[PDB]
């Protein structure tokens, strides 16, 4: 059965001292008890659990800076994360920096621990923290009236409390009932970005998401004007593959296309499911002078690269109101304009490069054209 | 194609 069961990624968000690695052990013990069991440096906590139904692989970061790098990068995917507030401080600038962060990134659930209950015996506290929270997660479309709100105590819960204990098996039902399973990469349409290509027309890969059948159509997305063409062929190590799945490096043979029609950057996809782009809204962290990154701040003009996949597209970048310079260690919002375009749709990931070197990992908010 | 254990490769 547990390997039949659906893996589900979650982690906690939220202000530092708010108790999300408190929680997150509160969390590991009561399920324990209950039913058993690139040049980025990436500071993380990951811990397993499982309800009867689900199996959850959890991420904690230490510091503010690691969801930052972490959420931007897909270090710290998530399916779903649990917003912690204690009720003692009430909502914070990370707290709302987290939901922001989320958006952006494409966090598409968000149920809500109000933490430290055991410090605040107030009732009118409670539902002003609470009304605080879910005008900030609307503020940021998350849906937020509609949102569970636990209220519990991680640490009374992690000392054995069981009045307190039965809000983390609350917080595990929510877990449940109001995160969906997540689409599986197999059932996505066909994605695969093109590594090499050969004459015999092939084009070799990983395929990233869905299915290539022989006799079906394919759109070569991106750089020059999109190409349909049908798939005469899909070979794997020397042997020939009726289909491709995602997960595998294979080699599709395309009908009627010339090497030279084929460029990199370029991607196979499923006719109409991906479109190409040069103008993105993006989250983008730089990195810091002490994580090899730049060792000065950048101002509008800076022409660097951007890799998408396989290879670099110069870019240039517009900059928030009111944001004259990018400090090394930085995160803000960027539009990006590429120079040729890139298939692309929103959570698609980039690193930002000068020759050989990563600066900055990003990923795509919002595609404009 | 032309792989045969782990690379990028292919072919027909
Ligand atoms: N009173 C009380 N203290 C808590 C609770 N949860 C966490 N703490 C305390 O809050 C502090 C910070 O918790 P921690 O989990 O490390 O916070 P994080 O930075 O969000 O991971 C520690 O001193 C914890 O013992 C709680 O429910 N009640
Ligand atoms: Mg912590």
């Amino acid at each position: 059965f547990e390997r039949t069961k659906p893996h589900v990624n979650v982690g906690t968000i939220g202000h530092v001292d708010h108790g999300k690695t408190t929680l997150t052990a509160a969390i590991t013990t009561v399920l324990a008890k209950t039913y058993g069991g690139r040049g980025i440096t990436i500071n993380t906590s990951h811990v397993e659990y499982d309800t009867p139904t689900r199996h959850y692989a959890h991420v904690d970061c230490p510091g503010h800076a690691d969801y930052v790098k972490n959420m931007i990068t897909g270090a710290a995917q998530m399916d779903g994360a649990i917003l912690v507030v204690a009720a003692t401080d009430g909502p914070m600038p990370q707290t709302r920096e987290h939901i922001l962060l989320g958006r952006q990134v494409g966090v598409p659930y968000i149920i809500v621990f109000l933490n430290k209950c055991d410090m605040v015996d107030d009732e009118e506290l409670l539902e002003l923290v609470e009304m605080e929270v879910r005008e900030l997660l609307s503020q940021y479309d998350f849906p937020g009236d509609d949102t569970p709100i636990v209220r519990g105590s991680a640490l009374k819960a992690l000392e054995g409390d069981a009045e307190w204990e039965a809000k983390i098996l609350e917080l595990a039902g929510f877990l449940d009932s109001y995160i969906p399973e997540p689409e599986r990469a197999i059932d996505k349409p066909f994605l695969l970005p093109i590594e090499d290509v050969f004459s015999i027309t092939v084009v070799t890969g990983r395929v990233e998401r869905g299915i290539i059948k022989v006799g079906e159509e394919v759109e070569i997305v991106g750089i020059k004007e999109t190409q349909k063409s049908t798939c005469t062929g899909v070979e794997m190590f020397r042997k020939l593959l009726d289909e491709g799945r995602a997960g595998e490096n294979v080699g599709v043979l395309l009908r009627g296309i010339k090497r030279e029609e084929i460029e990199r950057g370029q991607v196979l996809a499923k006719p109409g499911t991906i479109k190409p782009h040069t103008k993105f809204e993006s989250e983008v962290y730089i990195l810091s002078k002490d994580e090899g990154g730049r060792h000065t701040p950048f101002f509008k003009g800076y022409r660097p690269q951007f890799y998408f996949r396989t290879t670099d597209v110069t870019g240039t970048i517009e900059l928030p109101e009111g944001v004259e310079m990018v400090m090394p260690g930085d995160n803000i919002k960027m539009v990006v304009t590429l120079i040729h375009p890139i298939a692309m749709d929103d959570g698609l990931r980039f690193a930002i490069r000068e020759g050989g070197r990563t600066v900055g990992a990003g990923v795509v908010a919002k595609v404009l054209g | 194609s032309c792989n045969c254990v782990c690379g990028f490769c292919c072919s027909x």
